[PDB]
């Protein structure tokens, strides 16, 4: 298909259009980086929220 | 008298966009309007202003400006896009209040 | 009530001829003819003229693209550029009641266009798209060669932008193209559904791009060459020709009449033609489909005439020797006095109907208006075919046969002659 | 060439309203639409129920 | 012709379809159920409390 | 970026309800009478408000029933988020970042992978440490001890008052004293950001050349601390007076001011 | 003025010659004209057997008469200068001269000479098949007809209509003498025929000159009776002809149309006429009034696009036809469907305005020369028997507004089961469901 | 683009696999299981949410 399988593959392609080969602009600050927190943030709740919900 | 052009100046400097070198025309936001008058543009303008806005993206992400003697003065400015943007925006009305009739 | 009335011509002081003819139509026919074409085209400015052509829905100083358009459309009107190596005309079609509407868009385009960058930009890409239907029909191709191997100059120039200059063309050309060209003294605005009067108060209180004639094109000298073009199709067009006649010559009503005699066109459908010598000719010498005609130019400084040919690649041959022996054969008093009667017919017939379309009228009129500034009556015209001794048609073909030729074919040429070998 | 090629005969298939070739089959179109969009009004009413 | 005229006033225009198809819902709605209890009911006769109920109903 | 936008008021939207819910599952004193407090402030709603609430707790007062649907909507609404972030990103994606100069970035764009996957690596430990600090320290800091009391129905506690991320909603909540249209207001507080697309008259993106716009945010902001302070207090002079004073210049700043103090710039740069 | 410059028109003269035959005529004050025969017949008339024989016919018309032989017809007919021309559609034939009015009655004399006395030359019709043939691979490369061809084919399925003009190969390569001159002596006939006339002629001299090699005249009143033909069935369907080799698709979609006689032509006509059409040499380009126009440049959807009301005695087909590439055939008929439901849904009164200004300068543009005013008079005599003069259509067309081009298009065009035939590249335009789909809800 | 079925970011997507999205015409009803599949997860989900609730 394509050389590197990061680009053919139909989901690390995903991965790679989306954290490693995406075009972010250079001068973004401090303040893009809550969105990527809040992502994480949902995860942990998650997480947390299943242990808990366990007993 | 002249309180109009003092409160421009003093807008102007208070902006301070012309600390990354940038013409007031550098700032505007690209809708359709200033989409299609920046395709006009002739090529020299063009990149200069790419140029310009390569240069303040570069000083934005070091945060940094440029020393105060590089700043762009307010009668300096040179309005470059004004001009066809107006004339893009003449035109669209024109079609709309064409296509309304 | 409407009559009959009668085809006035003013001129005013620039230059400017206004021709005028109200036929009580219920649409009118208004159009702008002018000196200009590829002719005064330099190697510098090769193609201006065809983009000028492509370039009448540009904006201008009054009118906007989209309201030239729109506009005109609005009252189902039509806006058109026709165009030969040195004539343009820009004409515009409506009904009587909207003239005055559509009329504002004629003047406005050839009259204060603003070939601004972008819109001449973005529109050169079409030089490409026009072209390549244009050279659907070989036609053409072999047209544009002829041309080219028939002279060294102003004539040579081909129709059609060349390709390495698509997308190359400037504002600034055009411009200076209009602004020497498009000049009073080198314009006419004709008109055929209207009172002269109206006609001439639009052209006067309204044209303004004015006086002089400038750029004067290069005397017309004649090369004599041949192109050829190997390109496979299983038919050979070609073309053989001869400094021919200029346009008010009295030497043009000697070949337009040895042109019917040779044969100019069918007038039966699917039907064979007697009439035509070069026709009959050559449908003796090849067994295989085919046409022969007599090819026959005039312009202003210059003309050309001769034949020319479509056969199946491995008939050109004999095809073209039959088209030639014919024309010797006819410099050879082999032209009957009779002969010389039937053309003479053919010629004012097919002249006359070719006047019936309101386009055919128009076109008339206003190239008489331009070349000259009057109007030679239809008794006259006919006077004046009629008046062409049978010594001058067998001299005019003595002139081909004599003179020096250049050729132009196209297609697998594997079989076809040149031009020396004939 | 295509002046050779002719569309099979669907008499097979064809409704009986159209089924002959010299009546105007308008005349029954509303009454074979009227037919299947009424039985698929009926499945909304029913899917709706 | 009922399925042309059912068709030029109902089916045709989108608008009246979906109206045909509601108020014929809500028809349908009252018609099929009545009669499914009809149906049951009577399939079940003496066997209800809504049959046995007037022994018992009596104050 | 209007859809990037939407989903994101969505995202805040359904991040509320699952935090509402969730504080009702422990089921102390706050987390039963701040269920109660909420959900009845719907049978101010005209005609449908009764229903609408009983049907909510599934009987005639927060219950049993109310927590067992409580749960498995907590445990639920997460998974929605996770679901409408994805959506989020996507249309984001159609364009890209904006970025603070809020100019075309094409002439200059870099790889997520290492520039900002390290920057953000950093800005994630940069803010894990305070939430761990506070966690590992000062546990109950935030909390309101009312909520280490079982809840009790024939009790109510004085100061019946949300988390601190619900005390500005509160605060406009009770502002407009009458249920209904304190209801509204409340529902208004958030909804409001629906309309910060079609309120933006700037003929420049961002607010960084923009000094008097900058300052109508920083006013809106301290607006914002303002109103979570009156959030937390009771309901009397001078709390009450201040609190519709804020909640007043919040809808004004973002409805009147902002789109006006834009045009009014875009006249002193001469557009 | 306009609305004056229509009265001053000169009316159109029609006479019945009492074999049949009526003569048409108007008169101008040109030195030049056009008269010429138009006969109602044609492929519609044939049956499986003789299918292409009117074509045949059409092919030795010409090649000479039995009072002239081959080289002498044309060595007259040129030597005169005049053009003679002619065709043969499915429910229309056609024979006519372009020469001087001088010649008038001599060419009236040829006309008759060549309905009446085709040689029909035994080695002439050998020659003529082997010429038809080729006109017919010829013809084969031409898609837009090749598709307008498989439109009836499909439209008209199982009926006279679903025929080709030309024929078969097989009733070309067997086609006799016999059917040819059958099919002359049985449908080339006076009541059936017209002759018409335009330019500088007197009607009187024209008929005159009609009587006078018009004669043969009718016995039984069946002669003088113009044959019923038997109505043909418009089928919903479709014709898929792919070749992927070709560089571009062909598409044309129709409805069934009502036929000369109704009025609501005159509506549909100002329907198309809002809709147009389109071409990669338009130079109004983006800004034309056409919205599909529009689109069409906007999109890149296609290279030409064309609408059309081809009418019948008893029918007929309203559609669209484009050229597109493989892949914007699917955008071309979603716009193209698209413009259709606007007609039915929300015309404007800004559109029709415009449609009708349109329309005038069409029908106007079609009276332009002697030959199209001779094909018009030919045409509506045989069609509507009588002339409607631009005066009259006019009328008829000022009376168009929004709401009737709503009511009308509704009427053909909503819902309805269309005729669809598609040839080249096509897999990307697909299932007749779907298109049938396209046909309700703008 | 023309119709705001392909261009939309997800109607696009709804569109390029539940609408336009090529099928062969030849499969069976044993292909009709996929579906039914997904149709029964979106209940199995529903009914057990209401389970869940009491
Ligand atoms: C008392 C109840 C009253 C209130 C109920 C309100 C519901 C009313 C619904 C609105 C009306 C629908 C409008 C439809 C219009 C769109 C349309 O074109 O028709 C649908 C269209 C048909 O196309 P055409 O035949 O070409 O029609 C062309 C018309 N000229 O698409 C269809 O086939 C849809 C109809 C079939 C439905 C199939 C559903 C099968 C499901 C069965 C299982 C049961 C349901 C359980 C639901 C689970 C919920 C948790
Ligand atoms: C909402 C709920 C309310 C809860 C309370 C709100 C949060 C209160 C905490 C205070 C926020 C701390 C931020 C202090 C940082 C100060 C600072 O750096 O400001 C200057 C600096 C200058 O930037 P440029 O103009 O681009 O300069 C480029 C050339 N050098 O400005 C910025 O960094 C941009 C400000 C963005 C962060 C805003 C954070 C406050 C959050 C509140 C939400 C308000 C909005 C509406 C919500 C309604 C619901
Ligand atoms: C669970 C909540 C959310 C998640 C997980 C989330 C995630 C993200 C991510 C990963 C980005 C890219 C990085 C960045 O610029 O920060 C982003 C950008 C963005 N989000 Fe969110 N977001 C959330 C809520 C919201 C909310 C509530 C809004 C607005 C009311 C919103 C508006 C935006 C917008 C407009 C962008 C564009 C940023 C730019 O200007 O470049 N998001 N979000
Ligand atoms: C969007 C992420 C979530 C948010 C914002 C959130 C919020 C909350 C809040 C505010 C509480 C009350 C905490 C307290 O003061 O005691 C809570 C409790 C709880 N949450 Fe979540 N939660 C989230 C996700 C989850 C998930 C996914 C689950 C598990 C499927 C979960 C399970 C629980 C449980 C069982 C409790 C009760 C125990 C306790 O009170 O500590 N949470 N949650
Ligand atoms: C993949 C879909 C699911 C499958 C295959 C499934 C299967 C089952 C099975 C086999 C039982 C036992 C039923 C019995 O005999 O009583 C059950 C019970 C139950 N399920 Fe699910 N379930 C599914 C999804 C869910 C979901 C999404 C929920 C709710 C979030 C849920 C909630 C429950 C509850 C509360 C019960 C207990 C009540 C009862 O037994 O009827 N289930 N499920
Ligand atoms: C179940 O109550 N949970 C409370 C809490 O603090 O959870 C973190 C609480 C506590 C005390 C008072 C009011 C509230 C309820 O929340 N208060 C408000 C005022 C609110 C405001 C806007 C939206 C929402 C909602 F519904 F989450 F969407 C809620």
């Amino acid at each position: 298909m394509a050389p590197n399988i990061r680009k053919s593959h139909p989901l690390l392609k995903m991965i790679n259009n989306s954290l490693i080969d995406l075009p972010a602009p250079s001068n973004i600050s401090a303040w893009w980086n809550f969105g990527s927190l809040l992502a994480v943030c949902l995860m942990t709740q998650i997480l947390t929220g299943l242990l808990l919900a366990m007993h | 008298g002249r309180l109009m052009d003092r409160i421009r100046k003093w807008y102007y400097n208070a902006a301070g966009f012309n600390k990354y070198g940038l013409m007031r025309d550098d700032t505007l936001y690209e809708d359709d309007d200033v989409k299609e008058a920046l395709k006009r543009l002739p090529e020299d303008l063009y990149n200069e202003r790419m140029f310009r806005i390569k240069r303040a993206l570069d000083l934005s992400l070091k945060h940094r400006i440029l020393p105060k003697e590089q700043w762009v003065k307010y009668e300096e400015d040179k309005p470059y896009l004004e001009p066809y943007l107006k004339e893009v925006i003449r035109e669209r009305l024109e079609r709309e209040a064409w296509n309304k009739k | 009530c409407p009559g009959a009335e009668d085809l006035e011509i003013t001129k005013l002081p620039n230059g400017l001829i206004i021709a005028s003819l109200e036929n009580f139509s219920p649409a009118s026919r208004i159009g702008v003819f002018i000196k200009a074409g590829s002719r005064y085209e330099t190697t510098a400015n090769l193609g201006t003229a065809h983009l000028l052509r492509l370039a009448s829905p540009l904006t201008t100083k009054g009118a906007s693209s989209f309201r030239i358009t729109r506009g005109i459309e609005a009252v189902g009107g039509s806006l058109s550029v026709y165009s030969t190596r040195e004539k343009m005309t820009y004409c515009v079609e409506c009904l009587r009641d909207h003239v005055d509407t559509v009329m504002e868009y004629l003047l406005n385009v050839t009259t204060a266009p603003e070939f601004r960058p972008w819109e001449v930009t973005d529109l050169q890409p079409q030089l490409k798209v026009d072209k390549a239907v244009a050279f659907q029909s070989p036609q053409v191709g072999v047209l544009e060669n002829l041309h080219a191997a028939a002279y060294k100059t102003a004539l040579a120039n081909p129709l059609y932008c060349p390709d390495y200059r698509i997308g190359k063309i400037t504002s600034e050309q055009l411009h200076h193209f209009v602004q020497n060209n498009f000049t009073s003294a080198r314009m006419a605005l004709v008109g055929i559904g209207v009172k002269h009067s109206d006609l001439k108060q639009v052209a006067e209180q309204f044209l303004n791009i004015r006086s002089g004639a400038g750029t004067s094109s290069a005397k017309a000298t004649y090369w004599g060459g041949e192109i050829r073009e190997q390109n496979g199709h299983s038919l050979v067009h070609a073309a053989v020709v001869t400094e021919g006649a200029a346009v008010g010559s009295a030497e043009a009503n000697a070949f337009s009449v040895l042109q019917h005699v040779l044969g100019a066109g069918p007038l039966i459908k699917r039907g064979s033609s007697v009439t035509s010598k070069l026709y009959q000719g050559v449908a003796k010498a090849t067994t295989q489909p085919f046409d022969a005609s007599a090819f026959n130019v005039n312009y202003s400084d210059s003309g050309l005439f001769g034949f020319y040919t479509i056969s199946q690649a491995a008939h050109a041959g004999e095809v073209i020797r039959a088209a030639m022996n014919q024309l010797k054969a006819a410099a050879q008093g082999g032209v009957t006095e009779e002969d010389v009667t039937k053309a003479k017919n053919q010629l004012k017939a097919t002249y006359l109907m070719s006047v019936e379309t309101a386009q055919g009228l128009l076109n008339e009129i206003g190239s008489e208006a331009l070349l000259s500034g009057t109007h030679t009556a239809p008794s006259v015209v006919a006077q004046k075919i009629d008046s062409v001794t049978s010594a001058d048609v067998v001299n005019a073909a003595k002139k081909f046969v004599s003179g020096k030729k250049s050729m132009a074919a196209s297609g697998d040429l594997g079989s076809t002659p040149f031009l020396d070998e004939l | 060439v295509h002046n050779d090629v002719t569309v099979p005969d669907f008499s097979a298939y064809r409704r009986e309203d159209v089924m002959d070739a010299t009546t105007s089959s308008q005349t029954s179109s509303e009454d074979r639409k009227g037919f299947s969009y009424l039985v698929t009004a009926t499945a909304c009413v029913a899917t709706a129920y | 012709a009922l399925l042309r005229q059912a068709y030029s006033a109902l089916f045709r225009r989108t608008s009246t379809f979906a109206l045909t198809v509601v108020l014929g819902a809500v028809l349908f709605e009252r018609a099929f159920d009545q009669g499914a209890d009809a149906i049951f009911e009577h399939l079940n006769e003496g066997k209800l409390w809504k049959h046995i109920k007037h022994k018992y109903e009596a104050s | 970026y209007k859809e990037t936008w939407n989903t994101g008021v969505i995202l805040l939207l359904t991040l509320m309800a699952t935090a509402f819910v969730g504080y009702v599952l422990p089921w102390g004193q706050m987390s039963f009478w701040g269920a109660t407090v909420i959900t009845n402030l719907f049978s101010a709603i005209p005609y449908i408000g009764h229903t609408l609430v009983e049907w909510a707790w599934g009987g005639f007062s927060v219950d049993n029933p109310t927590l067992t649907r409580f749960f498995a909507l907590h445990f639920l609404l997460p998974f929605a988020i996770a679901g409408i972030t994805i959506i989020h990103l996507t249309f984001l994606h159609e364009s890209g970042s904006n970025n603070p100069l809020g100019i075309s970035s094409d002439s200059d764009k870099i790889p997520f992978h290492p520039y900002y996957s390290f920057k953000d690596i950093l800005g994630l430990t940069l803010m894990l440490t305070p939430f761990l600090t506070l966690a590992l320290f000062s546990p109950n800091l935030l909390g309101d001890p009312e909520n280490f009391t079982p809840a009790n129905p024939l009790v109510t506690p004085p100061h019946i008052k949300p988390e601190w991320y619900f005390l500005f909603a509160y605060a406009i909540l009770r502002s407009i004293p009458n249920k209904l249209g304190g209801v509204l207001a409340l529902a208004a507080s958030v909804l409001i950001l629906f309309l910060i697309p079609f309120l933006h008259k700037s003929k420049q993106r961002t607010m960084t050349f923009r000094p008097l716009s900058q300052t109508l945010f920083w006013l809106l902001v301290a607006n914002l601390l303002i109103l979570t302070w009156i959030g937390s207090q009771p309901v009397e002079h001078p709390f009450i007076i201040i609190g519709q004073m804020a909640s007043l210049s919040y809808f004004t700043i973002l409805l009147i001011l902002f789109p006006t103090i834009g045009t009014l710039e875009n006249k002193m740069l001469n557009y | 003025t306009y609305a004056q410059t229509l009265q001053n028109i000169p009316e159109t003269n029609v006479t019945t010659l009492d074999n049949g035959l009526r003569v048409a005529s108007e008169e101008s004050s040109q030195p030049t004209c056009t008269v010429g025969v138009w006969i109602g017949a044609g492929s519609r008339y044939e049956n499986e057997k003789n299918n292409g024989a009117g074509y045949f016919v059409e092919h030795l018309a010409f090649k000479g008469t039995k009072k002239r032989p081959c080289a002498a017809f044309e060595k007259e007919v040129e030597s005169m200068g005049a053009h003679f021309n002619g065709y043969t559609s499915r429910e229309q034939t056609a024979f006519y001269i372009k020469a001087l009015s001088k010649d008038m009655p001599k060419v009236v004399e040829l006309l008759a000479d060549v309905v009446q006395n085709c040689a029909l030359e035994e080695s002439q019709i050998e020659k003529e098949r082997g010429v038809i043939l080729q006109e017919l691979k010829e013809m084969d490369n031409d898609m837009t007809n090749v598709t307008f061809d498989y439109l009836h084919a499909t439209a008209f399925q199982g009926t006279a209509l679903a025929r080709t003009v030309e024929g078969t190969t097989e009733n070309i390569k067997h086609l006799t003498r016999a059917d040819l001159a059958s099919y002359i002596d049985t449908h080339f006939k006076a009541p059936r025929m017209v002759l018409a006339a335009a330019g500088g002629i007197s009607h009187k001299e024209l008929v005159d000159a009609a009587r006078q090699h018009f004669s043969g005249v009718s016995f039984t009143y069946k002669e003088d009776a113009v044959p019923i033909l038997p109505r043909c069935r418009f089928t919903g369907s479709e014709i898929r002809a792919r070749d992927d080799a070709l560089p571009v698709a062909h598409v044309a979609l129709a409805v069934e149309g009502p036929g000369w006689a109704d009025p609501d032509n005159v509506v549909l006509h100002v329907a198309n006429a809002i809709i147009g059409r389109y071409d990669r040499t338009f130079g109004g380009g983006k800004h034309l009034s056409s919205r599909l126009a529009a689109l069409a440049v906007e999109h890149k959807l296609c290279h030409s696009f064309q609408t059309f009301n081809t009418s019948y005695s008893d029918t007929g087909l309203f559609g669209f036809h484009f050229v597109a590439d493989p892949l914007s055939i699917d955008d071309m008929m979603f716009c193209a469907q698209g413009e259709w439901m606007r007609l039915c849904t929300s015309t404007t009164e800004s559109e029709v305005k415009r449609a009708k200004n349109h329309l005038r300068s069409a029908m106007v543009a079609q009276l332009d020369g002697t030959t199209p005013v001779c094909e018009t008079i030919g045409s509506h005599l045989l069609n509507y028997g009588r002339r409607i003069s631009l005066e009259e259509w006019d009328s008829r067309i000022s009376a168009v507004d929004a709401r009737m081009v709503r009511d009308v298009c509704s009427k053909y065009i909503y819902d309805k089961c269309p005729a669809l035939a598609a040839v080249g590249p096509i897999e990307q335009l697909l299932d007749y469901n779907r298109i049938r789909s396209g046909m309700y809800w703008i």
